[PDB]
């Protein structure tokens, strides 16, 4: 869980 | 969100949006596993709204996006909806969501877990951004 | 609201410098963050509060109330998943 596919860019 | 940013496509691959029958977006949830939405209970949700999975631009027509349908609507019996407290509510979907790259489950931490003051964490969702 | 998905980093408050805003409303189950230039707001409701723990993005609120005007300035409130964390793992395993 908690590790999405594709990367958030904060 | 007011003063957020526009989020990369499925990067948030647990939000989901709560819409009623008529498609107007109400609230945000998120996925916990294939079959349980976690909501706030002031959300009001029934058996009626949709669960909208892996969709990013609510205004566009071809994104491959999941309409889950909702079985139960389970209320924290210790909700107090005059103070707001215990604000949470449990959706168990009658149709499994189907975990892809844009789909899938965030964690949730041990009753134990110390979240510290001055930690800088992250909130989405498609609520407004002016007031 | 917005067609495309929102997003915004936030600090998280303690619950004693939360009610310096807020006083008693300010309850256990009860988390705040924010007051950083950023507000959640209507339509943001039962969204999550996510934080980073070893390397994994964990549940710490949900979105649930704040300033009737989504002031920048004044803290969201949302709800400590980690005081209802036991009542989900619960309804998760009898139904
Ligand atoms: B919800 O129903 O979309 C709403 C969210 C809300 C409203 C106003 C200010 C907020 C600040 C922080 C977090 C959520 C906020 N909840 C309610 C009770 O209207």
């Amino acid at each position: 869980c908690g590790v999405p596919a594709i990367q958030p860019v904060l | 969100i007011v003063n957020g940013e526009e989020a990369v496509p499925g990067s948030w691959p647990w939000q989901v949006s709560l819409q009623d029958k008529t498609g107007f977006h109400f609230c945000g949830g998120s996925l916990i596993n294939e079959n349980w939405v976690v909501t706030a209970a002031h959300c009001g949700v029934t058996t009626s709204d949709v669960v909208v999975a892996g969709e990013f631009d609510q205004g566009s027509s071809s994104e491959k996006i999941q309409k889950l349908k909702i079985a139960k609507v389970f209320k924290n019996s210790k909700y107090n909806s005059l103070t707001i407290n215990n604000d949470i509510t449990l959706l168990k979907l009658s149709t499994a969501a189907s975990f892809s790259q844009t789909v899938s489950a965030v964690c949730l931490p041990s009753a134990s877990d110390d979240f510290a003051a001055g930690t800088t964490c992250v909130t989405t969702g498609w609520g407004l951004t002016r007031y | 609201t917005p067609d495309r998905l929102q997003q915004a980093s936030l600090p998280l408050l303690s619950n004693t410098n939360c009610k310096k805003y807020w006083g008693t409303k300010i309850k256990d189950a009860m988390i705040c963050a924010g007051a950083s230039g950023v507000s959640s707001c209507m339509g943001d409701s039962g969204g999550p509060l996510v934080c980073k723990k070893n390397g994994a993005w964990t549940l710490v609120g949900i979105v649930s109330w704040g300033s009737s005007t989504c002031s920048t300035s004044t803290p969201g409130v949302y709800a400590r998943v980690t005081a209802l964390v036991n009542w989900v793992q619960q309804t998760l395993a009898a139904n």
